C-alpha cells in the first residue's frame, strides 16, 4: 500500500527534537538504564515564527512517544515516515466567515496530511467529534507550574479567579487548555485573562516562568511534572484539577484503528506502558 | 421500541448500590431507579422469577444522564451468570456475557476495559480511571506489584500472605503476567471485597490486589483509616471503567460524545465529589 504519514510535535519528555549530525543522521545514545536510544528521522520546519515560510528540514526525533510509534509499527507491520506539525500546534477549532477550520496537528489528520497523529494528545469531546481516539495511552491531567517560592492554592486561588495585572497566568495557544477555559462558563473570567497572554508553545511559556515574565502555566501535568524533577526552581501546585487522558489520533475510517487500541491495552497490561514510564517520565526527583 | 434499551447492570458499592423496594408502594424513591433480578425458586429447577429492586451510586447517575442526554430509555436488570466477566471455555459469564449473547444493549457499572474483553465487546471511552493497586496495612514495606515479597514469595520465611477476588480482571492480569505468584496466591482467594478487608484488619493477609477505583474507596472510607494503598494510590496497568456495547453497535458513537461532555463540562466532577469521597 503506502507508508503511514505520522505527525507529532515537540513536547519533552514525548518528543525530543534535535538537529542530525553533519552526515544526516542521528547521534548514537544511551537511555538512564544503558539501552540505545531509539531515533527516527523527523522533518520539520527550522523557522517556527508566526507567519514565516515554513521550509522543512530532517531532524532527530526520541522519546516516550517515538518508542510507542516504534512498537505500534513492529506490532501491527506498518511502515512510516514522521514529521513535525508544520504550524507548530496541537489543534482546535476556530471561526474563519460561517466557515470553521482546525489548526494544527488536528487539520493535518483531517486533511491528509498526515495519516496519524502519535503525540501527547488530549482527548476531549471537541475532536472526538471528527477524529478517531485510540483509549488512553497515559492518563495524567491539568496542573499549575509556577517558580519556586510563589505560593498558590490550585484552581480556585483568588490570584486566579479573581485576576488582575499583578500575577500573570497563561497557558499554550490552540491546545486542549484553551479549549478547555473556552468550553467552560464558569471559567470565563479566567480564560479572558489568559487570552491576553497565551504562548505559542509549551517551552517558551516554561522558560517565561523561569524568567520570572510568566507568573503561572496551566499545562498537563506529565509535561509539568517531568519539567519540576528536572528543573529545581520550578514546581507543580494544587495537584490535578481536571483529568484527561492522551490518545493515538486517526481519520474515522482508517483500518488501522482497532488494532491500535487494542495495542494499547496489550501494553498497559503487559508493562510496557510501564517500561516507558520509567525510561523516559519517572526517573529523577 | 428501538429507542428502549435492554440494560445491564452488578452490585458494586458505591458505583451501583442496591436496595429492596419498599413493599407498601412498589416504588422506587429519592434517587433510585428500578432495576430487577433474577431470583431462582429451588435448585432442582429452572423457574424464577423477577424481583422488583432499585438502584443507586456513581455508575446510575451515569446512566441517567446518558439516558436523557443520547435519547433513550431502558430496563435495567442485575447480572445473575457471574460478575463482571471471564471467559470459560471459550464462553464468557458475567456482564460481558450478556452484552454479547445480546441479551443486554449494554452493560453500565463498574466494567474494566482489557484487551480481552475488548475483543468480543466495544467499549465507550473511560469514564473513571482504575488499574491493579495493592492494599496493606499503614507502614507495611511493599513496592508495588514487582516487589519481591510478590514476585518470589518463598525467598521469605515467614511468606508474605496476599490474595485478590478471582474470576475478573485482575486475577487474569496476574496469571498472564506473574505465573509463580498467580498459583502461589489461590490458597488466599478473598469471596469479595467485604471479606478481603476483614482479612487484612485482623492479620490474616498481609496485602490485598484489586481493582484501584475501589480499593482507593474503601481505603478512604476505612474505619480509622488503618488500611492503605501503597504508593499514595499508585495504580498499575492504567484503564478504566467502560460502558460495554455489542461489537458495531450504533449507540457507541453518540454515548463516548456524551461522557466526553459530561467530563468536559465538569459534571463527572460532581459525581465524584457525590459518591467516591471519604474522610481518609
Ligand atoms: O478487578 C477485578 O478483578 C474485578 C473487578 C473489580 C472492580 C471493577 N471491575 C472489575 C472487573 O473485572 O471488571
Amino acid at each position: 500500500s503506502t507508508r503511514l504519514k505520522i505527525v507529532t510535535i515537540h513536547q519533552e519528555p514525548f518528543v525530543y527534537v534535535k538537529p542530525t549530525m553533519s552526515d544526516g543522521t542521528c547521534k548514537e545514545e544511551f537511555t538512564v538504564n544503558g539501552d540505545p536510544v531509539k531515533k527516527v528521522i523527523c522533518t520539520g520546519p527550522n523557522d517556527t515564527s508566526p507567519g514565516s515560510p515554513r521550509h522543512t528540514v530532517p531532524q532527530c526525533c526520541y522519546g516516550f512517544c517515538i518508542d510507542l510509534l516504534i512498537k505500534l509499527a513492529r506490532t501491527m507491520n506498518f511502515t512510516y515516515e514522521v514529521h513535525l506539525v508544520a504550524d507548530g500546534k496541537f489543534g482546535t477549532q476556530e471561526r474563519v466567515s460561517n466557515k470553521k477550520e482546525w489548526n494544527g496537528m488536528m487539520g493535518e489528520l483531517l486533511s491528509g496530511q498526515a495519516d496519524m497523529i502519535v503525540a501527547p494528545l488530549t482527548i476531549n469531546n471537541e475532536r472526538a467529534q471528527y477524529i478517531e481516539f485510540s483509549k488512553p495511552f497515559k492518563y495524567q491531567g491539568l496542573t499549575i507550574l509556577v517558580k519556586k517560592g510563589t505560593r498558590i492554592t490550585g484552581i480556585n486561588d483568588p490570584r486566579l479567579r479573581n485576576p488582575s495585572d499583578k500575577f500573570i497566568y497563561a497557558t499554550v495557544k490552540q491546545s486542549s487548555v484553551d479549549i478547555y477555559f473556552r468550553r467552560q462558563v464558569e471559567l470565563s473570567t479566567m480564560y479572558r485573562h489568559m487570552e491576553k497572554h497565551n504562548y505559542e508553545s509549551a517551552a517558551e511559556a516554561i522558560q517565561a516562568v523561569r524568567d520570572n515574565k510568566l507568573h503561572a502555566f496551566i499545562w498537563d501535568s506529565a509535561v509539568l511534572e517531568f519539567e519540576a524533577s528536572q528543573k529545581c526552581d520550578l514546581v507543580t501546585t494544587g495537584e490535578l484539577f481536571f483529568r484527561s487522558g492522551f490518545g493515538i489520533g486517526m481519520r474515522k475510517d482508517s483500518p488501522w484503528k482497532q488494532n491500535v487500541s487494542l495495542s494499547i491495552l496489550k501494553s498497559h497490561e503487559n508493562g510496557f506502558m510501564e517500561d516507558l514510564d520509567k525510561t523516559w517520565v519517572r526517573y529523577q526527583e | 421500541d428501538d429507542n428502549h434499551l435492554s440494560i445491564v447492570t452488578l452490585e458494586e458499592r458505591p458505583f451501583v448500590i442496591v436496595e429492596d423496594i419498599d413493599p407498601l408502594t412498589e416504588t422506587c424513591v429519592r434517587n433510585t431507579v428500578p432495576c430487577r433480578k433474577f431470583v431462582k425458586i429451588n435448585n432442582s429447577t429452572n423457574e424464577g422469577m423477577n424481583v422488583k429492586k432499585c438502584c443507586k451510586g456513581f455508575c446510575i447517575d451515569i446512566l441517567k444522564k446518558l439516558s436523557r442526554t443520547v435519547k433513550f430509555t431502558y430496563d435495567l436488570y442485575l447480572v445473575t451468570n457471574g460478575k463482571h466477566g471471564k471467559k470459560v471455555n471459550n464462553v464468557w459469564n458475567g456482564m460481558i456475557g450478556e452484552v454479547v449473547y445480546q441479551r443486554a444493549v449494554m452493560a453500565v457499572g463498574s466494567l474494566t476495559i482489557n484487551e480481552e474483553r475488548s475483543e468480543v465487546v466495544d467499549f465507550s471511552v473511560p469514564f473513571v480511571e482504575t488499574g491493579i493497586s495493592v492494599m496493606v496495612s499503614r507502614g507495611t514495606q511493599v513496592t508495588g506489584l514487582s516487589d519481591k515479597k510478590f514476585q518470589r514469595p518463598h525467598d521469605y520465611s515467614p511468606p508474605f500472605r496476599f490474595g485478590t477476588v478471582p474470576n475478573g480482571s485482575t486475577e487474569r492480569n496476574i496469571r498472564n503476567n506473574y505465573p509463580y505468584m498467580h498459583q502461589y496466591m489461590t490458597r488466599f482467594n478473598q469471596r469479595g471485597v467485604e471479606d478481603a478487608l476483614v482479612s487484612l484488619k485482623t492479620g490474616k493477609l498481609d496485602a490485598f490486589i484489586y481493582d484501584a477505583a475501589v480499593l482507593n474507596y474503601m481505603a478512604r472510607k476505612d474505619e480509622g483509616c488503618k488500611l492503605v494503598t501503597i504508593g499514595s494510590g499508585y495504580i498499575f496497568a492504567t484503564t478504566g471503567y467502560g460502558i460495554a456495547l455489542q461489537k458495531g453497535s450504533p449507540w457507541k458513537r453518540q454515548i463516548d460524545l456524551a461522557l466526553l461532555q459530561f467530563v468536559g463540562d465538569g459534571e463527572m466532577e460532581e459525581l465524584e465529589t457525590l459518591w467516591l469521597t471519604g474522610i481518609c
